[PDB]
């Protein structure tokens, strides 16, 4: 990573996708605690959300800078 | 609770019985990974970033095996690739690779009795296994991990001498 | 209890209330007084490094509202009957609308929380848990505010600039 | 140790505690310990710099040379204060590790001040007892031991008289290196500082 | 203090400390101050023996001290401190070298060290070599004791007036 | 083997066990075994490695031709040090070989150093009992039998005084090329070193 939009830009992805996200019906946007994620997830809660925060920010930082916006 | 991290709980895999053992696994990686491959890997990383920084030093202070490159540990990667004497050194690597790690890899995945990780009986000394030796075996390798993480980038953000600091020994003490 | 919770418990490493356990309520009042204003501090730095009110600050003096920085200099750079108005101000509202001693120092209300200064008009939260968390968050808002403000003040005062440089 | 429970009170503050501010009465008694044993170091630490500036003040500097390519006289040719600077690179660095070493063995030293053990005394022999080194067994403190011809009673005035020639030593270390700065800070301060 | 030798009937019968140093000191300060005491004394007796046999007409050693530099020892100045100046650098090494040796063994080799028991100033290996004092009652050896460390009292009073003669003149009568 | 049951210590450090490192007290008991061969070892090799070395500098040489067109002067012109340079490779490779040979045959002999054998006794007679190899009984130690002439106590002395030896002969050989590679680090060593 180089620039810190682009590092802001993938945090707040990472963050979003994590807090947003479903496993078999159980997210904290479904108002399922963080301690009950964690124990019944583990760490593939992690990997599977920031993964996908991975793609997505990919998919933004790269139409943002063919838009210029960045 | 976790002695080290005391705000959470330890795992039950770490207990008490490994060397090295501090409480210290957050995101318990040791329920989706057995925890003598990850010795294992603990070890072979501690061992090889131990070698690692004893010759990247060596190398840094002139000490030269004839008829090589005399040149820094930053460029001797290079240097060597360049004069042709470096697969040579692969080659070893490669025979204990194959013929140690390996079936060693597949006991440990498989086989029920078999050796720990990273424990090959190398003990030609005899010098001692015991659980102290393994202990300082295991923080010395970490902190020789860590250590080589600084001095590999520092030496290419800085290309400056043995320190790899931008002043020098005035870095590390601001007195000077 | 309100204020014990995190990644550290008490903590109290120098056993300021753990010696002095009578004390703990005037060392609350203050802690909530220190982050409020530190709140209010911070919350105004963000907000001078992008939005200026348009107009003249005085009419008798040549200063508007955009001339000023946002910083010492910029406190510096005010008409002195300016200041004096801000002081009186302050000093209105906090002797009159919102002391946090009913009377002289240590002696902050019994019947009352430490930093219950707010009048009849007001947000309140009718349930203990509730009230606790927001409590709790209040408080722990007002220790990272005023430690985030020193570090703006201080960079303020070195460079000019509460942003250091990146 | 406590709020009395340490020695330290004379009869110029007419042998109460000086605590205008009251901080020994607010802390606990772990702060206490902290406390006397920062004021104990500084104390050590100022009469050492004191005496060491008047030396550097009055110019006196042992016979020979620091080093192959520096002498003694050329290291403080700049008065006192700009001498430090002027000293070798590996000099310094040396002392620094050497000062490094006296203090990670002080603290590595299991009874704590703080955690149950006597604030102010470090251990006279460091260095002893670590595993994988070793070093002559020369009491960092009185190595020729003239503690032993001292009572309790006599070491309990002796170590008065250290806090007190400690305090004052504080503020003239201070005192010369603001008379070095500011000229006119502190009178009967000749130009040397 | 007074168990200690080294008091004789020049100075009374009493230990000859004005300022009360032994008076501060334990017994093994005592033990220290008597080490170093002995260490000195022995040290200027041979400086000044070497100074009179070398500036007093006496046959200096014959060769080359450095063949390969040329410095002989007729070449060597029968003066004090022109000798020492003289003398290589590496030889002034070799000297500083052995001596210093000689006293990290006599540290850490005796096991009884005088700070901790033992006795000051005792060194065999480079005591009667060829066994001249075995056979010696001990009170005789405490007599020559005493001798030793009178003597050596005037040794380095001497020497210490030699390099007073040598760099502030006039320090000295009978010069 | 074990620490206290080595004749090691002597009168050079109190009569005590010379261990300032934790060595010998963190290996187990065959590490010392081992090491207590390999002192003896580079005690033996720098013993002769000394002398040989001062009589190369001395210039004391065989009367005769090393090859067919080479001499003993002409290989010692250079010094000590460059007359292993100046040797044939064909000569130096024979030398090699029967040290070769030598060590194999010293670590092949059962008991082992390490395995319950005497840790720095070189079994002699090294090439006896080897299948497929010949060569006549003289011993590798003592081939005329001086040993047998002395006591068992006498021996023990004697064992003391080669290991005490032996260390001066290893500070010895390393002054040497020390003296040699950096210039003036040894005194007493002159042009011809
Ligand atoms: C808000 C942020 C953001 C922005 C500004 C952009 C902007 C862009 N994306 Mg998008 N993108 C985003 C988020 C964003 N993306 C995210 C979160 C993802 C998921 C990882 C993607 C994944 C994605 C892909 C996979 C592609 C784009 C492409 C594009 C470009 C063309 C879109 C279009 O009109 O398609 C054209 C409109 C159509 C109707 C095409 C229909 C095609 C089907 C097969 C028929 C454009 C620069 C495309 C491109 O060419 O990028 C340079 C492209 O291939 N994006
Ligand atoms: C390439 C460099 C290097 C090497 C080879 C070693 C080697 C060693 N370290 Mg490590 N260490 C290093 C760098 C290195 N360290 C650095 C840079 C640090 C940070 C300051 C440390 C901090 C450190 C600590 C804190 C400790 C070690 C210890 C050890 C020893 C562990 C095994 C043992 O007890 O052996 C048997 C013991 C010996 C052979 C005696 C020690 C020999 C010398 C003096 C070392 C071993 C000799 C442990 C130990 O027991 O050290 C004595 C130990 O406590 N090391
Ligand atoms: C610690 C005392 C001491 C010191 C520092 C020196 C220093 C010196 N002596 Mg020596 N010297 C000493 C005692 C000492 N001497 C004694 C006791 C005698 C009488 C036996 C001599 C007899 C002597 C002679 C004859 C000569 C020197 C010379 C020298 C110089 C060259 C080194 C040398 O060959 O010494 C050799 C010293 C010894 C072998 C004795 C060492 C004393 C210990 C205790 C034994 C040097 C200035 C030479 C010189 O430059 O003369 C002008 C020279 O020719 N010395
Ligand atoms: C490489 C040669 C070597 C080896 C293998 C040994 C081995 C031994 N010595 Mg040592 N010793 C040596 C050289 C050596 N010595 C020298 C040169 C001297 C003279 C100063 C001595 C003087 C000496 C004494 C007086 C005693 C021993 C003893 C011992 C034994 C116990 C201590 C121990 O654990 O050592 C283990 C040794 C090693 C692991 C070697 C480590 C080497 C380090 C890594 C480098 C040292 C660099 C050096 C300072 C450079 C100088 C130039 C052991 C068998 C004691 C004994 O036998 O007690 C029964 C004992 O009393 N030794
Ligand atoms: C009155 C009435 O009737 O109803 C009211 C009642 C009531 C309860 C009051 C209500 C409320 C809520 C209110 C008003 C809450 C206000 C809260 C407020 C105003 C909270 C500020 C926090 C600031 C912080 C933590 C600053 C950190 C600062 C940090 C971490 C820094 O160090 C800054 C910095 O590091 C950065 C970020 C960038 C770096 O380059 C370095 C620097 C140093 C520059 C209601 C319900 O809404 C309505
Ligand atoms: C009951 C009893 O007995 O005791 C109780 C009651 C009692 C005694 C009342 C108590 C109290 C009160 C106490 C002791 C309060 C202490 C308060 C304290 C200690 C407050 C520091 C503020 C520092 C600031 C704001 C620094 C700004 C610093 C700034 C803005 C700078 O940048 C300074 C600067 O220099 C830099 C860094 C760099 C330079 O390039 C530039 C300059 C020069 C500008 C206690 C503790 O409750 C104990
Ligand atoms: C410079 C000048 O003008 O100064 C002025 C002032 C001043 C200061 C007063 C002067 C001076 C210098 C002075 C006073 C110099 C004094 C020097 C002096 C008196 C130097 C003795 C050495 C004795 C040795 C080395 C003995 C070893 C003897 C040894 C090692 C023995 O083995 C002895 C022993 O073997 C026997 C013999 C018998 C055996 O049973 C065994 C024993 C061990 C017992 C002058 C010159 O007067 C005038
Ligand atoms: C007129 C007249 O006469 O014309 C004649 C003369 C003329 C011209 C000379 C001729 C010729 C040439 C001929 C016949 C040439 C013959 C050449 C031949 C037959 C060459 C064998 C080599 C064997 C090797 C290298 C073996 C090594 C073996 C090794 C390394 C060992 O010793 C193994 C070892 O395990 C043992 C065995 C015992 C153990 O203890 C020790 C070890 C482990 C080391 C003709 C054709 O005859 C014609
Ligand atoms: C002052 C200063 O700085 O000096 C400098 C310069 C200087 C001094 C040059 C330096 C040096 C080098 C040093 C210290 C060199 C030391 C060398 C050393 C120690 C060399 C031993 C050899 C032993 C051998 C060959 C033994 C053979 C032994 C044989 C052949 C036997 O078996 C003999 C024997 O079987 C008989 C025949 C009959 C039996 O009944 C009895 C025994 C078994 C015993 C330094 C370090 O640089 C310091
Ligand atoms: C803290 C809050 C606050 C309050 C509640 C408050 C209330 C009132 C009221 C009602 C009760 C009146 C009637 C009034 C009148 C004036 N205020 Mg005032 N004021 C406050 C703050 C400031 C500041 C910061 C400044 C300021 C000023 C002026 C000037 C001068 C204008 C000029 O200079 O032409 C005039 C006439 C400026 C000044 O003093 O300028 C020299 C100036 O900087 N005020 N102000
Ligand atoms: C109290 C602190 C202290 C200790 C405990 C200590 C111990 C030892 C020991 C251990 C037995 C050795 C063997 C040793 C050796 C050397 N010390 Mg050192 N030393 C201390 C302090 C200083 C200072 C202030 C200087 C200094 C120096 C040198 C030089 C000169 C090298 C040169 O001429 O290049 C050499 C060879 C000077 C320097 O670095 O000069 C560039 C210099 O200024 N040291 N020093
Ligand atoms: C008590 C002290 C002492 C001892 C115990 C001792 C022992 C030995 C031994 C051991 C058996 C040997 C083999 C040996 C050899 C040489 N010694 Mg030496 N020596 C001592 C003292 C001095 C002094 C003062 C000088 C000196 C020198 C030389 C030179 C000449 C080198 C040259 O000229 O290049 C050589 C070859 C002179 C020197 O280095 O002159 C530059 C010189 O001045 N030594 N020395």
């Amino acid at each position: 990573a180089y620039s810190i939009p682009k590092a802001f830009i993938m945090m707040f992805c990472n963050v979003l996708v994590i807090s947003t996200m479903t496993i078999q019906g159980k997210g904290l946007a479904k108002g399922t605690p963080h301690d009950e994620m964690v124990e019944s997830f583990g760490i593939t809660w992690l990997l599977a959300g920031t993964a996908l925060g991975h793609i997505v920010g990919a998919g933004t930082i790269l139409g943002c800078s063919t838009a210029g916006i960045l | 609770k976790s002695k080290s991290i005391p705000f959470l709980e330890a795992p039950p895999a770490l207990d008490g019985t490994m060397a090295g053992d501090k409480g210290f696994d957050p995101m318990r990686l040791s329920e989706v990974v057995p925890i003598q491959w990850a010795r294992e890997a603990e070890l072979k990383h501690a061992r090889i970033c131990m070698l690692a920084v004893v010759g990247w030093v060596a190398v840094d202070l002139g000490f030269t095996v004839p008829y090589a490159p005399q040149v820094s540990s930053l460029a001797a990667h290079d240097a060597a690739v360049e004069k042709g004497a470096f697969l040579f050194l692969l080659f070893p690597i490669a025979v204990v690779e194959v013929l140690a790690g390996i079936p060693k890899c597949f006991q440990i995945m498989n086989d029920p009795n078999a050796a720990p990780g990273g424990d090959y009986k190398f003990d030609p000394l005899g010098i001692g296994a015991s659980a102290d030796m393994q202990e300082k075996e295991i923080s010395n390798g970490r902190l020789a991990m860590m250590a080589f993480s600084g001095i590999v980038t520092q030496a290419a953000l800085t290309q400056a001498p043995f320190p790899y600091t931008y002043n020098g020994m005035s870095d590390l003490v601001p007195v000077l | 209890e309100l204020g014990a919770t995190g990644p550290l418990g008490y903590w109290d490493p120098l056993g300021f209330s753990t010696k002095q356990p009578e004390r703990f309520a005037r060392y609350r009042a203050v802690e909530l007084k220190h982050g409020r204003i530190a709140m209010a501090a911070c919350t105004g730095y963000f907000v001078q490094s992008v939005l200026r009110w348009p107009g003249y600050l005085s009419t008798s003096a040549g200063v508007k509202f955009s001339d000023l920085p946002n910083g010492i200099a910029g406190f510096a750079k005010i008409p002195p009957l300016g200041l004096a108005q801000i002081f009186l101000f302050i000093g209105l509202m906090e002797a009159f609308t919102w002391p946090f001693y009913q009377g002289g120092l240590g002696k902050v209300p019994e019947g009352k929380l430490p930093g219950d200064v707010a009048g009849d008009l007001w947000v309140r939260y009718s349930d203990p848990e509730v009230k606790k968390h927001k409590l709790n968050v209040e408080i722990n808002n007002g220790r990272a505010a005023m430690m985030g403000s020193l570090g703006m003040l201080m960079h303020d005062h070195i460079l000019g600039t509460w942003i250091p440089p990146g | 140790a406590f709020v009395d429970s340490i020695e330290g009170v004379g009869e110029e503050t007419g042998n109460k505690i000086w605590d205008p501010l009251g901080i020994s009465d607010a802390v606990s008694d772990e702060a206490v310990m902290w406390f006397r044993h920062s004021e104990l170091k500084h104390g050590r630490v100022a009469m050492l710099a004191t005496v060491g500036y008047m030396i550097g003040a009055a110019g006196i500097t042992f016979p020979g040379e620091i080093a192959k390519g520096v002498t003694f006289a050329s290291v403080g040719a700049s008065g006192p204060y700009a001498a430090w600077d002027a000293t070798p690179t590996a000099g310094k660095l040396q002392i620094l590790t050497i000062i490094l070493a006296l203090e990670w063995a002080a603290e590595t030293k299991k009874p704590h001040y703080m955690r149950g053990g006597v604030p102010g005394k470090i251990d006279q022999l460091p260095f002893e007892g670590i595993p994988g080194l070793w070093a002559p067994k020369i009491k960092f403190w009185d190595p020729l031991n003239f503690m032993g011809a001292l009572t309790e009673e006599q070491k309990a005035r002796k170590r008065k008289s250290e806090l007190k020639n400690g305090r004052l030593a504080m503020i003239g270390i201070i005192s010369f290196l603001t008379g070095h700065n500011i000229p006119g800070s502190v009178p009967a301060l000749d130009s040397h500082f | 203090v007074a168990d200690m030798e080294g008091v004789g009937p020049e100075t009374g019968n009493k230990v000859f400390d004005p300022l009360g140093l032994a008076k501060i000191a334990s017994p093994e300060t005592l033990a220290w101050y008597r080490a170093a005491e002995l260490k000195h004394s022995r040290v200027a007796m041979a400086a000044v023996t070497g100074w009179a046999w070398v500036s007093s007409g006496g046959p200096l050693f014959p060769g080359y001290l450095s063949i390969d530099q040329g410095i002989t020892f007729e070449s060597l100045g029968r003066d004090g401190y022109a000798a020492w100046a003289a003398v290589p650098e590496a030889g002034k090494f070799q000297i500083l070298g052995t001596i210093g040796i000689l006293e990290l063994l006599q540290e850490g080799s005796v096991k009884p060290h005088y700070m901790a028991g033992g006795t000051p100033g005792k060194v065999p290996l480079l005591w009667d070599p060829l066994g001249f004092t075995t056979k010696l009652s001990a009170d005789t050896l405490a007599t020559k004791r005493t001798s030793e460390l009178k003597n050596g009292r005037l040794a380095m009073i001497g020497v210490m007036s030699l390099v007073s003669a040598h760099f502030i003149p006039g320090s000295v009568p009978l010069l």
